[PDB]
RNA sequence: UGACAUUGUGAAGAGACAUAGAGGGCUACCUUUAUAGUUUCU
RNA sequence: UCUUUGUAAAGUGCCUUCGAAGAGUCGAGUUGUUUGGGAAUGCAGCUCUAAGUGGGUGGUAAAUUCCAUCUAAAGCUAAAU
RNA sequence: UUGACCUCAAAUCAGGUAGGAGUACCCGCUGAACUUAAGCAUAUCAAUAAGCGGAGGAAAAGAAACCAACCGGGAUUGCCUUAGUAACGGCGAGUGAAGCGGCAAAAGCUCAAAUUUGAAAUCUGGUACCUUCGGUGCCCGAGUUGUAAUUUGGAGAGGGCA
């Protein structure tokens, strides 16, 4: 029933919820699973970094637009810049992402110079040497970190002249919100002589 | 018709493909001539050989590669060749629809070929090609315009032709 | 095509030196080809009209367009595709008209 | 390259042309068994285009499948049941009438594994589909990587699981917004988003 | 019960879209003619 | 380990042409069911039924000066679950 | 007087395959009502139980006819979160996802649509030999109404250089 000055609450446990109860006992075990899985595979690819290089990329919307995270791999043309033909950049374990394009220089460069670090740091074993192995990695990622671009110095000069930056929005805005209106007024103005 | 068609199916038959056996006598003469004079794989002639196979045919009339290209009738889904008629007025080959994709399919050694072109001839039977091709024209390539006016179809069943013709004797019968 | 350089506005966002990108194979998917459009052609001859195209004929000649259109709304999807049939059957009527 | 032409033809569905084969193959398709054995495809372009290949161990099927709704197969009107499902007559199956078709043909011909299906004729009464099969156990389709991913168990009874064209179609598995609700599949999305997930240390 | 589909091929009459001629002192529902976008049943 | 079936399969600093891409299927209507999806989210039945700078989407139903983003109606695929 | 094709049959013909079990989990179909709404019919329970069909060690999904509206991300699947939110709902009772963000794991791809036409280059089977999960002689058959190589949209296709 209703009761005394409480909050309104919404306890979605009208089915049958028991059958559904998934208490995770298996976090430690599940850890060391995941452990002895990524210690297993290293044994299995025992020279090689256990991950593929990843790119820097750009968080999408206006709300991590800030932000530089690591993407899928590597654009074709980024990795056309670095100077290798996609299957062998796979092969030689750099993630290649076809879909993903560069319409940003900025980006471009950043990425290019990560395919120049990863081609200096790493080495490409011979099919018919003696394997010299170099005391394996583990990391691609934390060898070649993500690291965030800098905007701007600490200290700067004050240019200031006379907009006060709010009039600038609003009128951005107002123009924004009343475009059409006035090219209408415009089209109406050519049409009536 | 029966005659033409024999004329046709002869030239064809001249122009017959390689058997097996044959084939591997030519593959076993090449390797022994490249093995003694390490010849460039060309001292076999050029093959003379009726082109078969629809996809085969049809780009080679796209190409207008062909000759002469003889359409069966009796393909089973008509749609496979329906359009041939079509593609050889455009393309300018002479086509005929013959009688007998059983009779392809031995001309072309196989049960069934639905299709057969000619795209290169002797000059010994140039001669009779270009005379047969006058005739096959005259009945398929010219007419063209008239077949694709002409409706056929409708043909009742014998009972059903005594009626109309008893209905009519009856009519006109005053 | 460049942002203003600020949170709102017609052309809001950073002002980033933009690249154009090489246009993906995948977005030539509309292109017409030769191939295609001589298939296409030698189908039609071959094949002929449907009886909603007839229809649609006879009414641009005769009723007209307008008429023509909302039929072929009624009988395709939309306008667009209604606007397509019938600009179509113009083209058809020309080439009859023609020759 | 006949097979585009073929494709191109069909695509004109309403010519003299094709409403005169229409009329006589479903006549014939009507004159004979509900599920037949094809001895090749009607629309090679199709088979092809949908994975048959011309080659021992594929097999053509056709059958057809009674059209319209999908009466509630109980009177007895004795539900005591809700006005909400007292409807009888205008209900749909969930699943298509190729999915039906492809699933009798497979449970006919049980010992092949049904590659695709396509629609090749259809009257008031019927629908008529071709059936793509192939041979699991035959060694020109165990051999030649090309098609023995089909020999591999998991893949018994794709029709009956759903996981032919049709079957996919009709489960809504496709990517978007529009499918929210079966992407991984319905249940297997609703188990995961009704399920009360409790840690350790409780969150 | 109607419509649409299954569904394909030919025959007389009933409504508008007379551009016009038969009627009663700034004029009524009104029988009737070329029927080259149209109609279903008897 | 016996040896390479000594004309065995792969890239740009210049393109002579192109570039085939899935039809009773998209799509539209309607009916039932379903979804948080609301002038209708998916699915299915019936009717109609396409196109090539086309087609889908862009979460409010309807010509557009312009967009953006993919490429359906064919298919395989371990791991984390 | 004969030989073929097409389709359809027969055989205790040669060799195979399917069914049934189990079903905790998995993929679908079908499908309630008790219950809640302090009654009750939409709703809820619940796209659940029962019923039916079908797999594996996982299954399914999976390399965008995606998400987005950004300086753009980039197969799938899970966890945290979004979020008891946007929305749905006799707008009542109730119900109710998704993008982004962090992470676990990471992997890519191939057919149809192209004439090899200077050579069906492809493949099952029968019979022989051997190093037998097979490999080689030969023979028949399949197959041109299309089996190989070649290309799959990220691309890719009669040539020529340092």
């Amino acid at each position: 029933a209703i009761s005394k000055n409480l909050p309104i609450l919404k306890n979605h446990f009208r089915k049958h919820w028991q059958e559904r109860v998934k208490v995770h006992f298996d976090q430690a075990g599940k850890k060391v699973s995941r452990r002895n899985a990524r210690a297993t595979r290293a044994a299995k690819i025992a020279p090689r970094p256990l991950d593929l290089l990843r790119p820097v990329v750009r968080a999408p919307t206006v709300k991590y637009n800030r932000k530089v995270r690591a993407g899928r791999g590597f654009t074709l043309a980024e990795v056309k810049a670095a100077g290798l033909t996609a299957a062998y950049a796979r092969t030689i374990g750099i993630a290649v992402d076809h879909r993903r394009q560069n319409r940003n220089q900025e980006i471009f460069d950043a990425n290019v110079q990560r395919l120049k670090e990863y081609q200096s740091k790493i080495i490409v074993f011979p099919r018919n040497g003696k394997a010299p192995e170099a005391e394996q990695v583990l990391s691609a990622a934390a060898t070649f970190p993500i690291a965030q671009p800098a905007t701007d110095v600490e200290a700067r000069a004050v240019q200031d002249n006379g907009e006060s930056a709010f009039r600038t929005l609003r009128l951005a805005r107002s123009e924004k919100k009343f475009r059409g209106i006035r090219e209408k007024r415009a089209r109406e103005k050519a049409e009536a002589e | 018709d029966r005659n033409t068609a024999a004329e046709t199916f002869k030239l064809f038959n001249k122009y017959r493909p390689e058997t097996a056996a044959e084939k591997k006598e030519r593959l076993t003469k090449e390797a022994a001539a490249v093995a003694e004079g390490k010849s460039k794989q060309d001292a076999s002639p050029k093959p003379y050989a009726v082109k078969y196979g629809l996809n085969h045919v049809v780009a080679l009339i796209e190409n207008k590669k062909a000759k002469l290209v003889l359409i069966a009738n009796d393909v089973d889904p008509i749609e496979l060749v329906v359009f041939l008629p079509a593609l050889c007025k455009k393309m300018g080959v002479p086509y005929a629809i013959v009688k007998g994709k059983a009779r392809l399919g031995t001309l072309v050694n196989q049960k069934t070929s639905a299709v057969a072109a000619l795209t290169e001839v002797r000059a010994e039977d140039e001669a009779a090609l270009a005379k047969l091709v006058s005739t096959i024209d005259a009945n398929f390539a010219d007419k063209y315009d008239e077949v694709k006016k002409h409706w056929g179809g409708g043909i009742l069943g014998n009972k059903a032709q005594a009626k109309m013709d008893k209905r009519a004797k009856n009519s006109d019968s005053a | 095509t460049v942002k203003t350089g600020i949170a709102i506005g017609l052309n809001k966002g950073k002002k980033v030196t933009s690249m154009t990108p090489a246009p993906k194979i995948s977005y030539k998917k509309g292109a017409a080809s030769n191939r295609t459009k001589f298939v296409r052609s030698l189908v039609r001859e071959i094949a002929g009209l449907s009886p909603y195209e007839r229809r649609l004929i006879d009414l641009i000649r005769n009723s007209g367009e307008k008429r023509a259109r909302k039929v072929a709304k009624k009988r395709l999807g939309s306008f667009t595709r209604a606007k397509a049939k019938v600009e179509e059957m113009n083209n058809i009527i020309a080439a009859s008209r023609r020759h | 390259g006949a097979y585009k032409y073929l494709e191109e033809l069909q695509r004109k569905k309403q010519s003299d042309v094709l409403r005169f084969l229409q009329r006589v193959r479903v006549w014939e398709y009507r004159q004979k068994n509900v599920i037949h054995r094809a001895a090749r495809p009607t629309r090679p372009d199709k088979a092809r285009r949908l994975g048959y290949k011309a080659k021992q161990g594929f097999v053509i099927y056709r059958v057809r499948v009674r059209r319209g709704n999908r009466k509630r197969p109980v009177p007895k009107g004795a539900t005591y049941g809700k006005p909400t499902n007292q409807g009888v007559n205008e209900l749909k199956y969930q699943r298509s009438l190729r999915a039906t078709a492809e699933e009798r043909v497979g449970r006919r011909a049980a010992n092949l594994r049904v590659l695709n299906s396509y629609w090749v004729n259809q009257d008031s009464t019927y629908k008529y589909f071709e059936v793509i099969l192939v041979d699991p156990q035959h060694k020109a389709i165990r051999r030649d990587a090309r098609y023995n991913w089909i020999c591999d168990p998991v893949h018994k009874h794709r029709e009956a699981r759903g996981l032919t064209a049709t079957g996919k179609k009709s489960r809504g598995i496709n990517k978007g917004h529009k499918f929210n609700n079966t992407k991984a599949g319905r249940r297997k999305t609703w188990k995961r988003q009704n399920t009360l997930s409790l840690w350790r240390y409780r969150k």
